[PDB]
């Protein structure tokens, strides 16, 4: 099956460069072109440039050329993409994107989320939300995670490791004085907690920090 | 440079009931063999976008026959026979006829469902957050519709309307529903400074508030 994988989000300073990776798998990997596209704020879409893998020729949308370069590793399966003088107009989602000629099928990466800021990177605190103290047999019970005061984007919130999916909202996070803030809540029967023990899981790559919060009864 | 303009941004539409999203571009998009390379893609919430349609009306493998597109000239429609819970995301056309590749703004096919009060939780801070010396208040407002909600707090009876965040998340594939996260920040003083603690959920003055409370000071 088609997949690719491609480089995690990153935090990088104005006026620096970044390379990102998109390493194929599953089919020949010279006969798909390798398109990059950009999309900024989660909706506007454009294409950034194309290589063909067998040869490396790239072509460049004008806007991006001389901003961005493309190049590939045969020998690793990987497509590169090179951006120059970023600025915060930068901040965006970046997909690879591999378009098979041949058959007319196309492919979208799960892309990379690249930040540029001179902010330092800060580890969010994580809270454990159980529910208020009193005795309310409701049919169902909600728990909650707070994810609070971290910066870059983003944070993996997962229940039970991701094995608890069902009634589960997690939240877009807010941005106040520079740092980001955010919740997921999980509706459970009442029959499962507190007599099964929850836990919140939060990742925040950048800041290497991992914790696993168990939501405990209250007082 | 092709310009896709597409409309409307936004469709909103009962279960069931058809669908027709239009783009149009600013030159033919017939190719140099006579084919039109014109695409239609969709993204759901969290995924990256994957293609539907491509040469004006062929569909990509394993898509719902639902889905159909015509294309006259400069002019192109998506046409989705009967919506369902699946479909709901973001449209674009993609044009690949000429280069640069280009985009429309995307349409934001929302689903019309029966109104639906929130499901109302309160929560306060954990006591971790207070041992740090912050003090958060958050509420969900679960699987209501529509989109529209206002958030009331109220502690010790007044009305506070400083320090309110608001998260909403993307409309709920499950039951056409959204849900909302109100979080109220504070100082570990002023926590401790008062008691009564009150969420309330109001769409409008003639529909009862659904309220939530607790009392920092009993269990
Ligand atoms: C190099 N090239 C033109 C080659 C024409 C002749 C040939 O195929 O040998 C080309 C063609 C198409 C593409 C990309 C097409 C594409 C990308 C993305 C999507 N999509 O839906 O996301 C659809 C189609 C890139 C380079």
């Amino acid at each position: 099956q088609v997949q690719l994988q491609q480089s995690g989000p990153v935090l990088v300073k104005p006026g620096t460069s970044l390379k990102m990776s998109c390493k194929a798998s599953g089919y020949t990997f010279t006969a798909y072109y390798m398109n990059w596209m950009k999309q900024s704020h989660g909706k506007r879409l454009e294409w950034i440039a194309v290589i063909n893998p067998y040869n490396g020729f790239t072509t460049y949308n004008q806007k991006f050329k001389g901003k961005a370069t493309l190049t590939v590793d045969k020998s690793s399966n990987t497509a590169y993409m090179d951006l120059n003088s970023l600025t915060s107009e930068d901040s965006a989602v970046y997909y690879c994107v591999p378009y098979d000629y041949a058959a007319d099928r196309v492919y979208w990466g799960h892309g990379t989320l690249v930040t540029v800021s001179t902010a330092k990177t800060t580890a969010p605190s994580v809270y454990p939300l159980a529910p208020v103290c009193g005795g309310t047999t409701g049919s169902s019970v909600t728990l909650g995670c707070l994810v609070k005061g971290y910066f870059p984007e983003p944070v993996t919130l997962t229940w039970n490791s991701g094995s608890l999916s069902s009634g589960v909202h997690t939240f877009p996070a807010l941005l106040q004085s520079g740092l980001y803030t955010l919740s997921s809540s999980v509706t459970v029967t009442s029959n499962t907690w507190p007599s099964q023990t929850i836990t919140c899981n939060v990742a925040h790559p950048a800041s290497s920090t991992k914790v696993d919060k168990k939501i405990e009864p209250r007082g | 440079d092709v310009v896709m303009t597409q409309t409307p941004l936004t469709l909103s539409v009962t279960i069931g009931q058809p669908a027709s999203i239009s783009c149009r571009s600013s030159q033919s998009l017939l190719y140099i063999n006579g084919k039109t390379h014109l695409n239609w893609l969709l993204q759901r919430p969290g995924q990256s976008p994957k293609r539907l349609i491509y040469l004006v009306s062929k569909l990509d493998s394993g898509v719902p026959d639902r889905f159909s597109g015509s294309g006259s000239g400069t002019d192109f429609t998506l046409k989705i026979s009967r919506v369902e819970a699946e479909d709901l995301g973001i449209y674009f056309c993609l044009q690949s006829t000429h280069f640069p590749l280009t985009f429309g703004a995307g349409t934001k096919l929302e689903l019309k469902r029966a109104d639906a009060a929130p499901t109302v939780s309160i929560f306060p801070p954990s006591s971790e957050q207070l041992t740090s010396g912050g003090a958060s208040v958050v509420c969900f407002l679960n699987n209501f519709y529509p989109r529209d909600i206002n958030v009331k707090w109220k502690i010790d009876g007044s009305e506070r309307q400083n320090g309110v965040l608001n998260s909403w998340t993307d409309q709920d594939s499950k039951d056409s529903t959204y849900s909302m996260s109100s979080t109220l920040t504070l100082t570990k003083d002023e926590y401790e400074r008062h008691n009564s603690y009150t969420c309330e959920a109001t769409h409008k003055t003639s529909t009862s508030p659904i309220v939530k409370s607790f009392n920092r000071n009993e269990c």
